[PDB]
DNA sequence: CCAAGACGGATC
DNA sequence: TACAAAATTCCATGACAGTACGATCCGTCTTGA
DNA sequence: ATTGTCATGGAATTTTGTA
DNA sequence: CCAAGACGGATC
DNA sequence: TACAAAATTCCATGACAGTACGATCCGTCTTGA
DNA sequence: ATTGTCATGGAATTTTGTA
């Protein structure tokens, strides 16, 4: 059996519907089964149309063997099945209500989930600008049982960059208050 | 001038002139005779006068103004009176073209590391294309990956723009560019000093020194060129497939592509490499720090026979940059302040300040 | 295709394949254990579209394209296959740059007599002088003699009113020029024909074919910017001073000024020869009869050690003039009619005409 | 004593008010001394202005030593003895009424008087254009006595061009009639 | 007397 | 019949090849309130 | 049916003046 | 249906 | 241990260097009387 | 304060298959 290697796997989801920021409301998260690196995509929609758009981009660089997704319209429609078959990339889909990508996968999707709204509370309307330091962040995190960031698995090297010191992720007492009131 | 040549007539030696010839006055003037014919010989005086008399009828080198004067005239070393009035006359100078070739090119030490040094460009006003007029050109110095981005605009908020989304991936270490607008902006320097990034710049008109950027849009126009056949020019959507397809190209004297320097494996990309299947990504990772380091490195060719290499305190004029219709293509005599390398110096220019110029655009100052 | 393919995984010998390594069948396809790695051995009928699918990725030459079916593929002669397709494929045809430098440049014999071929060009559109913007040019084979006509227009009535004035002093055997519009005119072949004046024309796009006087421009650019530092541009009244100039200027390399070659005896300019004060005229004549004929001819420069020699037949392909953005800069394979020189042919263009073209806008069909 | 050279002597002349050709009226003529090779030079009026503006595209070409001119006003101007002085010529004037030249000079000056006439019979509107062709044809005339043309004595070559044959250059009986109601 | 602008310069 | 230096030749080198114009930002000099 | 050319100015070589 | 013109092509 | 030819390396060669526009004449295709 | 580079495709050299 062979062992895993990047470009095998890529784990596409959206989060949420964020607050408007440029005229963006939804982020497209790719992350790679093996390495565990994160690619981030603003969208306007949760759609094939916006899907399609930001996955180009990132398949001018490098493409996947397997896609993954959950059972969401976007991945699952005609439209991004031709879009895959053209490319040469076979579609798994996960079973629905529960999904399933793996110790590695889901520690680094909960981190891209609270980290972003760490930086959010307080300027709900400025997390376009983030995108790139948030990326940045992900990939240079030191991993927690292994000994190589996301930039040292893909490329080979340690990133100019590297993200020293560990803020606990964690919301502060007058930052959760903040938090409570910009919804009611 | 008169002391010299009233001596000569009567017989008394003075050095330069030969005892053999015979010396006489004709018409209020010494004339001498020689085997080519009679010819006058003037006082000191009047030498500096005839010489820049006959040198401004055309302008003329060393031989060719002197064969004017000897027509007439002569004295012991016409050459070192005319070539002294060569280095004087201010015309000759900054419009002549110089008989001594540049010295050998440097080839610089690849970067060791992925970005370690980027190189950036646009490759100029290209035909409408869904309204996008430029493209900007990303190469990195060790692997040769390229990123293409489209732009309407060669400005800073359109470097920055496109920058932004390409530093989400890795932050680079030096920003190599020419001294193009864009690079050059303050918005754009407080942009790279923001990320902690340092920037490069290439010696003014000189395109060369930027050209892992500048040989990389030989391949992009080369291809595009090729998919454009019976087409319309519309390269806009072939950007990305542009993109896919020189960074999974294989280099004939490399071995390898920027996409297996990059990341050491080839993705889904048609007719991938699968050489490395059985060993893991550690072993993979391992593999791929040995190639690196052992990737040719090409040797720097042999000096011509007439090359000049600068010096400190040596005399030489910087090449006019874009010269009007009959005027002069070099500026004015400048001093050598400081010497990088065999290839770049710093130099006081004409307007009265440090200046960083390659050789190429210089020559060396005649008759010193 | 697969009667080859059937008879090698039985053990049977078929040429091409060696019979040391192991041939097995896996999902469907033969495969071969190599020390490269395990390679998928396809048909013959397939081999044809796997080297035209890894060729149309970049469009890449022999090495690059072998490298993308290397990772994958294998069969005996796999550069035979992938030549064949770079031969056919008409994208790269008319794109791809040449690796073959043209053949030695040719040194032509200096016209014998004064007035045997005449060099005529104008010095693109100067700065408004006097209503004055262009200068008609005219260079004697021979002697370098200078005739300088300031017009308003590259037109054939203003090269006609110029030379009228010209041939009043000598009718010439043949003029020289460009293809420019004003001397492929009509009007201008029956002014030479009525004159009895054969009528020269240089290979298109190739300006060094008429280059006494394209030489001699740079010599007139040369003195009028000396002769305009920190002054306006006004050049119509120095044109007659820069003619007599550039006419007396001695040639370091011929010893003699070209009024000394189609006179004889300098006259009244300034610093003027007397060495032939004392022979006469007949005697004078006698002598520059000797001067004439016994002046160097450049010795033709030895041949480039990979350089290309045109034969009747050979398929080559004609430079574009002038290319649009991202546009082929070679025309579609065409053959030689005729050699008439080792630098100049004679071929069935792509319109489908015979066409005298120069080897410098030539280069050879690759893959033949 | 040095032999007879070419630009030693530049013999210039005006022949006559000439009818209207092109807005043209008067010829300057020039005979060299050695060679008599003669150039002619299209003028509108026999005027300083208009021999100096004439000159100055011959003294381009070559510059002669001496001017020979007779007391003409057009030559014995104080403008015409500055551009000589400039130019370093020495100026020669013939004395009043009676002109001397030589006999190449008046023989060569004797033959330019006819050809134009000659050609302008029949045809007084339309000189200038013969112009270069009747300087091809007084540079190329045999010789009376020597066996040398104007163009082999000042190049050393023969023309491309060369007059084999050659009319009396006499007027015809029915040309002089035409000749003689021109005017009357 | 100062804020938005006008303009040649430098470089691509 | 040998010097040293002037005088002369050798020869690699570059420029002539229809050119002016736009687009960007920056440092500097305007023009009405 | 046509084709490179030549000024330039340091270096390389030859000539020159006086033994 | 034809005379002055309009227009892209070729080359500088 | 020696062939012949395939396979591989060698390496001179050119193009990347912001580009489009005008001016001339000629061969060809219009547009009103 | 900075620096030429590399695809191309014939020729030159090395490797290969089978003695
Ligand atoms: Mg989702
Ligand atoms: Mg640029
Ligand atoms: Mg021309
Ligand atoms: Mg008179
Ligand atoms: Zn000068
Ligand atoms: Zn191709």
């Amino acid at each position: 059996d062979r062992p895993q290697k990047p470009f095998d796997k890529f784990f596409i989801d959206y989060i949420g519907p964020l607050p408007p920021s440029q005229g963006y409301l939804y982020v497209l998260v790719v992350v790679d089964g093996m390495t565990g690196f994160t690619w981030l995509y603003p969208t306007k929609a949760p759609s094939t149309s916006a899907t399609v758009k930001s996955l180009n981009v990132l398949t001018s660089i490098a493409i996947p063997k397997v896609i993954h997704s959950d059972q969401g319209a976007a991945f699952t429609s005609s439209t991004f099945a031709e879009w895959a078959k053209e490319r040469g990339i076979h579609l798994e889909f996960s079973t629905p209500y529960h999904p399933q990508s793996g110790s590695k996968v889901e520690r680094k999707n909960s981190d891209i989930k609270r980290l972003l709204t760490k930086l959010l509370v307080g300027r709900p309307t400025k997390w376009y600008d983030l995108l790139p330091v948030v990326q940045l962040a992900l990939n240079n995190t030191y991993s927690p049982v292994l000994k190589y960031t996301p930039h040292q698995l893909l490329f080979g090297i340690d990133s100019n960059t590297p993200f020293a010191n560990q803020d606990t992720l964690d919301l502060t007492r007058e930052e959760e208050l903040s938090l409570l009131q910009e919804i009611r | 001038l008169d002391a010299e040549l009233d001596q000569l007539l009567q017989g008394h030696y003075i050095k330069g002139y030969p005892k053999q010839y015979t010396y006489f006055l004709e018409d209020g003037k010494v004339k001498v005779s020689r085997p080519e014919g009679v010819k006058i010989i003037p006082p000191q005086s009047d030498r500096q006068k005839i010489v820049l008399q006959a040198h401004n009828l055309a302008h003329t080198g060393r031989e060719a103004t002197l064969l004017k004067i000897a027509n007439l005239y002569w004295w012991p070393n016409m050459r070192k009176d005319v070539v002294k009035q060569l280095g004087r006359c201010q015309q000759c100078l900054i419009t002549n073209a110089s008989n001594k070739a540049s010295g050998p090119i440097l080839r610089p030490d690849r970067p060791q590391k992925p970005f370690d040094k980027f190189f950036i460009d646009y490759i100029g006003p290209l035909p409408p294309s869904q309204g996008y007029l430029y493209v900007l050109v990303v190469v990195d110095g060790m692997t040769g990956f390229t990123w293409l981005y489209p732009t309407k605009a060669p400005s800073t908020s359109a470097t920055v723009k496109s920058l932004n989304v390409l530093t989400s991936i890795a932050i680079p270490k030096v920003i190599h560019s020419d001294q193009g607008a864009a690079f050059t902006s303050s918005t754009f320097a407080e942009w790279a000093k923001e990320r902690g990034i340092h920037l490069e710049f290439s010696t003014p008109y000189h395109p060369q020194s930027g050209s892992k950027v500048e040989r990389k849009n030989s391949d992009i126009k080369r291809l595009l060129t090729k998919l454009l056949v019976g087409r319309p020019t519309k390269w806009y959507d072939l950007l990305p497939v542009v993109q896919l397809a020189l960074n999974n190209t294989y280099s004939p004297v490399l071995k390898y592509t920027p996409h297996q320097l990059l990341f050491g494996i080839d993705s889904n990309t048609p007719f991938a490499n699968q050489d490395t299947l059985d060993l893991t990504r550690e072993e993979e990772l391992s593999l791929l720090q040995e190639i690196r380091t052992s990737l040719y490195h090409p040797s720097t060719p042999p000096a011509s026979s007439r090359s000049w290499s600068p010096v400190v305190g040596q005399l030489v004029q910087e090449r006019v940059a874009r010269p009007a219709s009959l005027r002069p293509r070099w500026h004015k005599p400048s001093t050598v302040l400081k010497v990088l390398n065999p290839r770049t110096v710093v130099i006081l220019d004409h307007l009265g300040n440090n200046r960083t110029v390659s050789i190429d655009n210089l020559k060396p100052t005649s008759h010193q």
